[PDB]
């Protein structure tokens, strides 16, 4: 038999932290790092999908998920976590459309995923997520990237990268990135911001790639992303 | 309404009316009775309208659901299924009369669902108040692996027989042709029927309604 | 469709006198126009101060006899003492307004000696509601009784005759002679007559037999 | 310390010391005694007085017609578990019509009590209990823990300094068995006894029976009751 | 260090219930005698300021026409027993048209004994014992009677008995004074003497109160004057 | 509708007409009445299409489930005894008239008739439908101990020509099962393959 | 019927880059009137608006409730809110309740917020949507309306003639109808302003 | 149970010394259809009770699963007690009285049969709770048909004999085979003794139809 | 093998070598137990319980640790005794259930698994403590066999030819594997368990003792029953005689 711990585990420190969401923010800056651009006509989210066995099947699992036909996540931190909310979230955008026959707006999908993610932080029983996520969405014309972290708070994004070396990631695309850039321009830029970190040869299949434009978001087959990693194309 | 449903070599034709009424007065001349139900998959719907509305799109959803996360394409045998147990869980009540058409990686398949919740899988089917003209034209003129053309005909001939024949049907004839690599989302096919043209102009020039109060507001 | 009731039959009378309390019963269970048994008294001895009429659906008439000795029990763990009769009464009460919604479909009479010693009979309603009386007859052959006993017990309608009070014995041939009547009359009363007879000695019971027919 | 404050917590010896805590408050109680013959069951128990102006506590409930109880320990406890016994037995009567069976009714206890020694925040029942009743196999002594294991005695004494009590029972077991009502309660009153210094010793005031048998109901004696049993005892001396 | 309320010590108590009992030696002291003429009660009041008004102070109050408490420890946690006790007279009343024995309401007030508890309760249980001493007086078919009840949940007859912070002593003297054919007013003399010795303040008609319950008479608290006529003969 | 099992040796036979009607119309003339529960356990439907399509999907899900926790074949009483306890809890809300048949590695072949009140009954034969009404003395001057698997599979495909001829509710195409050790043979009379049996004329 | 019990009219028409929609002004219990300045047709935004007849309760309650979501909806997305979406707002609402359902039968015109484009439609009682590209009427008048718009309706109209349009077919359809009338208002809007008319009508 | 289905018709009891008999024919009605002519409407409860049961079947096997269950539960503790018939009986009419009270009663009307401590038991319980005692006992058109003849011996010789009481039964079933529509020519009959229950298989009734040749005179 | 500091606190809670110390524990308080045994041969299982006598004031055949769960179905446990029972009643009415569901008799290995389960769903939790005591269920059947299970307060489940609990396990074991019950029946067999029993019996530390003992096979055509006192005093005393070399 079972029921459940009512009380928060997530306090105050008399400092006026909320430690473990801190100790969580801990654990997604341990994770493989991600990328994320928003490029005029289009946004890029790339990742680092370097597995630790050739016996790994990487055509089984994937870090880049659809939430629907025109919005994208990847995140940094625990794998679990991530599919938990990437359930919930395509839920949530299921709901949205069942009830305003329009497909859900990624700034709205965003506040009630992240409404999720605070919940986890107050409820009783149970610890944040260990994830920081970046939503990619096309909507209204315009592109869209935002960013949610375990606290449950979220930011737009012009471009940004979280995980291991994310600072000097983000530096880097504060100087080698900007706006005016085609898709194509900020899937090259966003491959090299990754490869800043990418600890050894990055393959086809050491990374994963998707983008999102007005046509709908997609992951990146690995012959493209092959092509987009010869430096080229 | 009259829709139908029918299997060929390559696939499924669906087919229905665009007549919606209430009670014996026409409000829709065309409404749109084949529902989206996944890319493979569609649903023409007879019944109580918003009962065949809602639980289509229901199904709908949570099939996107479902192939969001099995990666796959969904399977007809799932719409069936979902839409069978939820239709029997209400006994009746939501007044769904449905023809459910799709291809999957088994191939082609066609069943016919009812609001208390049963189905019977067939390859030629009809529901609705027109449904037996239709039959009629079926059970007349059906043979087993027609081609694509022959096939939209017969499903455009007995769609024909249920508008000419039913009260509760008429105007357009819409076509839904799916097969194992094509979507023909043909709407209408052909409207066999017009509305005569206006022998008088009823027009009524500026000033001939009188007018008691006036309140205009500006906006941006 | 379906009627969880069902008309059994029986008649009941209890009289109160200065020292005693009769409770009698016929004893046939019946059903439609048919007879389930000849051998079913709808008495029922509570305490040694108490007994219990109970007459009309015999299900109902089973059920809350069984309620009543429970309940009795339960008194007396939680009192260390036993129900008066006018406990018994007032609790009978609330039990049958319980189900005012889904009655008990029993006329119930009870008879017994109060803490004074002296008789008491109360009468009720399926419902609960009770009154206390001299002398009161349910079931039945109720109508049958009641006038009587209106007559050579309250003498009504009698100029000139002394008020003497009830002995047990006039009482017990009073008995027998309406029940003897009645059997005559009602189709539903007859094949035996069961008497309890309560006094500071205890509970007597005595059997008449009645006609067959 | 830190195996002893919760009942869901195993000590590392394998023993839950909740329960054993539980199993201390029989032995705070006054002294009880049940023993049988092979047609009634007896319960002599040891009332207690706080002042010389307050009555002696209750020890003896009755149950059933045919089943009585003795209380050693918290008097909630006992007043419950009394509750549910009653409960169960008058269940039994309104559904089968018969007498409920006393190893069945002790059956229940068990189940009922082994419960909260399982689930957190939850406590034994701080109560020890002697069950007298007679049924189709005759006379019964039964015996509950607050562990929720029970036994069935041929005779049987717990709460405070019952260990003399249990000593001379098991000496005069072989008599029991033939015994007539008189000497049954007889001997239940002198195992009683020797619970007690030798400046004490039985009175009318501090002394509460209880019989049950193939010819007498579950009955309660004490105060003027008790004395015709009393007088007749040896004025064991020192 | 933090344990449940239902825990018991190595010794075999919960410690919930012995701390209220300590809880209780705090209480006002209150005296009850039982006598074949009627049961007195008296208690102290204990006023703490002449800007109080003393007659917003009971410490004895009638459970029903026939059945008088007095109260110690916790007033607070006291009401909510004493209106218990008073809606179950009413419902025993309403059942069964006759009034409750003494010992059956006292019965009564101690089943809600250790119904507190954390997990596997009810969202509006009792956390805690109730930190009060009771002594319930009153007249039935038995005659005058008087119970004690404590939070341990037990409660006995008693012919004499105090409780409170001066309990032992008052006791003792109780004991030293008490035969089982005294008459009532020996009793409330007796009563008003001892509560005099061990209460701190100067006795006084606005200082303690006093209640009686005699078999022809209901539940009646004396009054100022009454008060007056009693405390002259000391 | 008209369904029928006969139980033989080695297994049984199942038949079942193929008309379903709402009303005089029909709304399928080649109905599958006879449903597998599990490999070599089978069951006729008859009453409502809703109710014994739903009843008969719960009880494949709970005999495999069951089947698969045992590790072993599941009996032919276990998936009736299924059918009874749906059948008979909502004995109010279904109408449903079910024959279960199958074989069994214990107890062989057998065929169970669970009717509309909800009660189980074990027969050498079982007949059920609106149309068995019309075959009940047939089938009662026709049976005979211990017939052939070809014999039963003859006798129900008599028995259901017979029906279907006199039965408004029933009709179509006949549908034949044999069950046994070996598996599930499965065939379909249809046209002229049905027995036909000579018209009065003059 | 229970549609019947206040009676009253509801109209939508599509114009060029305009729309329009019409009620009558009546709230009346049966044969008897109360009231002659009910309001069924309410604002749900700047060039949106939503017509409710029916039973008089369901309208105003439905309209309450109708705010209260779009309030919330405006909050939480930083927008106006389009027809098709006040449409499946609507829809929804009204089949929350299938088995007890409001007794009204919603009209719904309005210009998108975004472009200039007119959209009209109306529902069920329990939410079933239907769009025209020409006119939409509930009421216990429909089939005099349908008659009306049926012959008066030309596509492509100027705000003026869509007004001359609409208030002739309102004005005739209730004129032949008992418990719908005591005057006629209009709402024709436009991308740039909204004219607000009340019609000279019978009073009977 | 709100409409029954497939039924049962008259069962019969009557005691004698040392044990009791009931009688019931093997044939469940469906509506005037002769539908299931080979099922059996007696159960052995334990050792010293036995049930009979009219009205619908399918109530009868949940009760006599119930029962089943009931008496192996109190079989596996072995403590020397055992379910009086008199037991059994009180249980079924607080069941039945139950299931009536909830206004969903299980159609049954029982017939009861036992021998335990030297006496004979009979009791009759309804679907509506409605139970007693009786030296005999008939169900349906039993209670019309059977009862009379069953009471015209009883109350002109008491104490039968297991022959005379067997025997009295067979010309019972034989009248209820003659003006009972619902009944059937193969019954049961089943006997309590201090043996235990016995259960005889199928029997049938002789009879006779020579009035078939009294038309004319 | 012994980490204490509050990694043995909760049922919740891994130790960080990867344990789960309360059920451990729970297992400890079956180690302090007296020994049971049961063996199974080719007609039957057999049970045998030694059952530690703690006041001769206790009546013969009380505290008994032989359980009827089913008609076919026994049952043999060492622990805490009252948790024992608790698991009886579990697993009377899950063979109950069974029954009224599926209409046949419930098979062993199944009911083993479902109580079984029902003993691991307190190994997972803080809320509850797991069961301290392990039991063994016998059970014969012409369609299944004989067939004899052990379940442990962790939830495992085996099956076994022969088994023991309690104290002295392994030197019980040890006595067990030196018969050939394969081969043998329960008629021989009873004489074994006892003189198993006898041996295994430390008299210096405990005390009197009584012998229990129970049949499940052909020879009772499936029922689980007790042993007659018959054959019960010819094994006690084959076993007192087999004891004197």
């Amino acid at each position: 038999a079972e029921r459940g711990y009512s009380f928060s585990l997530t306090t105050f420190s008399p400092s006026g932290k909320l430690v473990q969401i801190e100790y969580a923010l801990a654990a997604v800056a341990g994770g493989a790092p991600s990328v994320g651009i928003k490029a005029a006509n289009g946004v890029v989210l790339a990742t680092e999908k370097k597995q630790k066995s050739i016996l790994y099947d990487e055509r089984s699992v994937h870090k880049v998920e659809p939430i629907t036909k025109h919005i994208g996540l990847v995140y940094s931190g625990m794998g679990p976590d991530y599919r938990v909310l990437v359930h919930r979230a395509r839920k949530l955008a299921q709901q949205y459309y069942l009830v305003y026959q329009e497909p859900i707006p990624t700034a709205q999908l965003v506040q009630r995923v992240a409404s999720v993610m605070q919940e986890y932080t107050q409820s009783g029983g149970v610890r944040p997520f260990g994830v920081s996520l970046l939503i990619c969405g096309w909507n209204e014309g315009r592109p869209y990237l935002f960013q949610s972290d375990p606290s449950g708070a979220y930011f737009a994004w012009k471009a940004t990268a979280m995980g291991k070396n994310y600072v000097n990631g983000k530096t880097f695309l504060e100087k080698r990135y900007n706006e005016d850039l085609e898709l194509e321009d900020a899937i090259h830029t966003a491959i090299l911001t990754l490869k800043e970190s990418f600890e050894g040869q990055m393959t086809e299949d050491n990374i994963e790639v998707g983008i999102c434009n007005e046509a709908g978001f997609r992951r990146l087959t690995p012959t493209e992303v092959k092509d987009y990693l010869a430096a080229i194309a | 309404t009259t829709i139908a449903g029918v299997v060929y070599k390559d696939g499924i034709v669906l087919g229905a009316d665009t007549r919606a009424t209430e009670g014996m007065v026409v409000a829709d001349k065309n409404c749109s009775k084949i529902h989206f139900i996944s890319p493979n998959i569609y649903c023409c719907g007879a019944g109580t309208a918003a009962d065949t509305d809602m639980t289509t799109q229901l199904i709908s959803s949570n099939l996107e659901l479902h192939s969001l996360s099995t990666g796959r394409l969904p399977r007809v045998v799932t719409a069936n299924r979902m839409l069978k147990q939820m239709l029997f869980r209400y006994q009746g009540y939501i007044g769904a009369a449905l023809v459910l058409g799709g291809v999957d990686v088994t191939g082609p398949h066609l069943y016919s669902i009812y609001p208390h919740g049963s189905t019977d899988k067939l390859p030629y089917v009809t529901m609705g108040s027109g449904s037996l003209a239709a039959m009629a034209v079926f059970e007349d003129k059906f043979r087993p692996d027609m081609e694509e053309e022959e096939a939209k005909n017969l499903v455009s001939e007995a769609i024909a027989a249920g508008i000419f024949n039913d009260l509760g049907s008429g105007s357009n004839i819409d076509l839904c042709v799916i097969s194992k690599n094509k979507l023909d989302f043909l709407r209408p096919y052909t409207v066999p029927n017009k509305k005569g043209t206006r022998l008088g102009r009823y027009r009524c020039e500026k000033g001939t309604t009188a007018v008691l109060t006036e309140k205009i507001t500006p906006l941006e | 469709r379906f009627s969880p009731y069902v008309f059994n039959g029986g008649t009941i009378l209890a009289i109160a006198g200065e020292d005693f309390a009769i409770v009698a019963s016929d004893t046939r269970l019946s059903e439609g126009f048919s007879i389930h048994t000849r051998d079913s008294p709808k008495c029922y001895k509570l305490t040694d101060k108490t007994v219990i009429g109970c007459s009309g659906f015999h299900g109902d008439c089973l059920t809350l006899t069984k309620i009543i000795e429970a309940r009795l029990k339960m008194y007396k763990h939680s009192n260390n003492k036993a129900m008066t009769t006018g406990a018994i009464a007032a609790m009978l009460s609330t039990i049958l307004y319980s189900r005012r919604f889904f009655p008990y479909y029993v006329y119930n009479i009870i008879g017994g000696l109060d803490e004074e010693g002296k008789g008491a009979v109360y009468s009720f309603d399926p419902v609960g509601s009770y009154q206390r009386d001299s002398f009161k007859a349910g079931g039945s052959a109720s109508a049958m009784l009641q006038p009587l006993l209106d007559n050579q017990v309250g003498f009504k309608n009698m100029q000139n005759v002394e008020h003497v009070p009830l002995s047990l014995d006039r009482a017990m041939r009073l008995v027998k002679d309406v029940f003897i009547s009645a059997a005559e009359r009602d189709v539903y009363t007859g094949d035996a007559l069961r008497i309890c007879i309560v006094t500071k000695e205890g509970i007597r019971e005595e059997t008449v037999s009645l006609r067959k027919d | 310390n830190q195996y002893d404050n919760d009942v869901t917590v195993w000590s590392p010896q394998g023993r839950i010391h909740q329960i054993e805590y539980a199993m201390e408050a029989v032995k705070q109680g006054s002294a009880t005694v049940g023993l049988k013959s092979k047609t009634h069951a007896v319960l002599v128990a040891l009332k207690r007085a706080q002042s010389e102006l307050a009555a002696h506590q209750k020890k003896i409930l009755h149950v059933d017609n045919h089943i009585g109880i003795s209380i050693a320990g918290l008097t909630a406890d006992a007043r419950l578990l009394c509750n549910f016994m009653r409960q169960e037995c008058l269940d039994s009567r309104f559904v089968f019509d018969r007498p409920l069976p006393v190893s069945r009714l002790v059956s229940l206890i068990g189940s009922k009590t082994q419960i909260p020694t399982q689930r957190y925040g939850r406590r034994p029942y701080g109560v020890g209990l002697l069950i007298a009743g007679y049924d189709d196999m005759g006379p019964h002594i039964f015996q509950t823990c607050p562990s929720a294991n029970y036994f069935d005695c041929r005779a049987m004494s717990i709460g405070a300094r019952s260990q003399s009590a249990r000593t001379y029972l098991e000496r005069h077991m072989s008599e029991f068995m033939e015994c007539n009502l008189n000497e049954l309660v007889k001997h239940g009153l002198r195992a009683l006894r020797e619970t007690l210094p030798a400046e004490q010793d039985l009175t009318t005031k501090n002394v509460s029976i209880g019989i049950v048998g193939k010819d007498l109901e579950f009955t309660i004696y004490d105060d003027d009751d008790v004395s015709p049993f009393l007088e007749g005892l040896e004025e064991r001396p020192q | 260090y933090d344990r449940g309320v239902n825990t018991f010590s190595p010794e075999g108590r919960l410690f919930q219930v012995e701390y209220a009992i300590e809880a209780i030696k705090l209480g006002s002291t209150a005296i009850g005698i039982q006598t074949s003429e009627g049961v007195c009660l008296a208690v102290e009041k204990r006023i703490t300021s002449p800007l109080m008004e003393p007659s917003s102070i009971e410490k004895i109050v009638e459970i029903d026409a026939h059945i008088g408490c007095a109260m110690s420890g916790l007033i607070a946690d006291a009401k909510t027993l004493i209106d218990k006790a008073r809606v179950e007279t009413q419902n025993h009343w309403f059942t069964y048209n006759e009034t409750m024995t003494v010992e059956s309401v006292t019965q009564a007030v101690s089943n809600l004994a250790l119904q507190f508890g954390e997990e596997d309760a009810d969202p509006g249980a009792m956390s805690r014992p109730f930190g009060v001493a009771l002594l319930f007086g009153g007249v039935d078919e038995k005659g005058p009677q008087l119970f004690h009840m404590d939070p341990s949940g037990t409660f006995v007859q008693c012919d004499a008995r105090a409780i409170g912070s001066a309990s032992e002593g008052a006791q003792s003297s109780l004991q030293e004074v008490y035969h089982k054919s005294m008459t009532l007013k020996e009793a409330i003399k007796s009563s008003l003497i001892i509560l005099k010795q061990v209460m701190e303040e100067k006795l006084n008609a606005t200082n303690i109160e006093l209640a009686t319950v005699q078999p022809g008479q209901n539940f009646h608290m004396f009054t100022k004057e009454e008060l007056e006529e009693v405390i002259k003969d000391i | 509708t008209t369904i029928m099992a006969v139980q033989f040796d080695g297994g049984v036979v199942l038949g079942a007409d193929s008309r379903t009607t709402t009303g005089s119309y029909i709304a399928n003339r080649v109905t599958d009445k006879l449903t597998p529960i599990h490999d070599r356990i089978f069951c006729c439907r008859s009453g409502s299409a809703a109710d014994t399509q739903a009843v008969a999907d719960a009880v494949t899900y709970q005999l495999g489930f069951h089947s698969i926790e045992l590790n072993e074949p599941p009996l032919v009483h276990t998936a009736a005894s299924l059918f009874k306890e749906m059948c008979y809890r909502y004995r109010e809300d279904l109408m449903a008239g079910i024959i279960i048949a199958g074989w069994d590695p214990q107890e062989g072949g057998q065929v169970y008739s669970v009717p509309m009140g909800g009660m189980m009954v074990r027969q050498s034969f079982a007949i059920g439908g609106s149309g068995s009404s019309y075959i009940y003395g047939y089938v009662d001057a026709t049976y005979r101990e211990g017939m052939t698997k070809e014999e039963c599979l003859q006798f129900t495909a008599n028995a259901l020509a017979l029906a279907m001829e006199r039965d408004g509710s029933s009709g179509g195409v006949i549908r034949l099962a044999a069950i046994a050790e070996s598996g599930v043979e499965r065939q379909v009379l249809l046209g002229d393959q049905i027995p036909k049996f000579a018209v009065a004329t003059l | 019927s229970i549609m019947s019990y206040n009676g009253g009219a509801v109209m939508a028409m599509k114009g060029k880059n305009c729309v329009a929609i019409a009620a009558d002004r009546r709230f009346g219990i049966q044969a008897q009137m109360v009231t002659t300045d009910f309001q069924k047709i309410f604002p749900m935004g700047d060039r949106l608006y939503i017509g409710l007849a029916g039973l008089a309760t369901d309208v105003q309650t439905v309209a309450q409730r109708l705010k209260f979501r779009l309030n919330l909806y405006e909050l939480k997305e930083g927008r106006q809110i389009k027809p098709y979406t006040l449409m499946s707002m609507v829809a929804n609402l009204l089949y929350e309740k299938r088995f007890g359902p409001y007794y009204t039968e919603p009209v719904i015109a309005g210009l998108d917020p975004k472009t200039f484009k007119p959209f009209i439609c109306s529902l069920d009682l329990i939410g079933c949507p239907m769009v025209t590209d020409d006119f939409v009427v509930s009421g216990t008048c429909a089939e005099q309306m349908y008659g009306m718009c049926e012959s008066l309706w030309e596509p492509n109209m100027d705000p003026d003639h869509l007004f001359e349009t609409i208030s002739q077919a309102m004005l005739n359809a209730v004129d032949r109808d008992a418990v719908s009338g005591m005057g006629v208002i209009v709402h024709i809007i436009e991308k740039d302003k909204i004219t607000t008319r009340t019609l000279k009508a019978r009073m009977d | 149970t709100q409409n029954p289905m497939v039924t049962g018709t008259s069962v019969l009891g009557v005691k004698f010394e040392g044990g009791v008999v009931i009688a019931a024919d093997m044939l469940g009605s469906y509506g005037s259809l002769a539908r299931f002519r080979n099922i059996s409407r007696i159960m052995r409860v334990n050792n010293s009770t036995m049930l009979g049961a009219s009205g619908d079947y399918a109530d009868f096997q949940y009760l006599k699963q119930v029962l089943g269950q009931m008496v192996i539960d109190e079989e596996l503790l072995g403590d020397g007690h055992s379910y009086s018939p008199r037991a059994i009986h009180s249980w079924l009419t607080r069941a039945m009285y139950s299931r009536r009270s909830k206004m969903n009663p299980l159609w049954n009307t029982m017939v009861i049969g036992g021998y335990a401590d030297g006496e004979s038991f009979l009791g009759y319980v309804d679907m509506l709770g409605v139970a007693y005692e009786a030296p005999s006992l008939a169900t349906g058109y039993g209670a019309y048909l059977a009862q009379p003849l069953l009471r015209e011996v009883l109350e002109k010789q008491p104490v039968l004999s297991q022959t005379e009481a067997r025997d009295l039964v067979e010309r019972c079933m034989r009248v209820l085979y003659y003006r009972d529509a619902r009944s059937y020519n193969r019954f049961q009959i089943a006997t309590v003794t201090e043996k235990g229950v016995e259960i005889e298989g199928p029997l049938s009734t002789e009879t006779n139809w020579d009035i078939a040749h009294m038309i004319s005179g | 093998s012994s980490i204490g500091t509050g990694y043995d606190l909760s049922a919740s809670t891994f130790s960080p070598d990867g344990r789960v110390f309360q059920v451990e524990y729970a297992m400890k308080a079956v180690e302090n137990s007296s020994t049971a045994i049961g063996i199974r041969c080719k007609d039957g299982v057999v049970f045998g319980v030694e059952k530690l006598v703690l006041s001769k004031l206790y009546e013969e055949g009380s505290n008994k640790r032989l359980f009827n769960v089913d008609r076919h179905v026994g049952m043999a446990v060492a622990g805490l005794l009252a948790d024992a029972r608790s698991l009886a009643d579990i697993a009377r009415e899950e063979a109950s259930n069974f029954r009224s569901n599926f209409g046949y008799n419930i098979p062993l290995k199944h009911l083993a698994d479902r109580v079984a389960m029902y003993v691991h769903a307190y190994t997972l939790y803080s809320a509850v403590r797991p069961f301290g005591c392990s039991f063994m269920l016998g059970s014969y059947s012409v369609n299944d066999g004989a067939q004899l299970y052990m379940i442990d307060p962790s939830g495992v489940s085996y099956g076994y030819w022969g088994c023991a609990i309690g104290k002295a396990r392994q030197a019980a074991k040890t006595e067990i594997e030196k018969l050939q019950m394969k081969e043998m029946t329960c008629r021989d067999i009873v004489k074994e368990v006892a003189k198993i029993i006898y041996i295994v019996h430390d008299e210096v530390k405990d005390k009197a003792f009584e012998l229990e003992l129970s049949w499940v096979g052909e020879l009772t055509n499936g029922r689980h029953e007790i042993v007659p006192k018959d054959i019960r005093e010819e094994a006690e005393k084959y076993a007192k005689e087999s004891l004197k070399e």
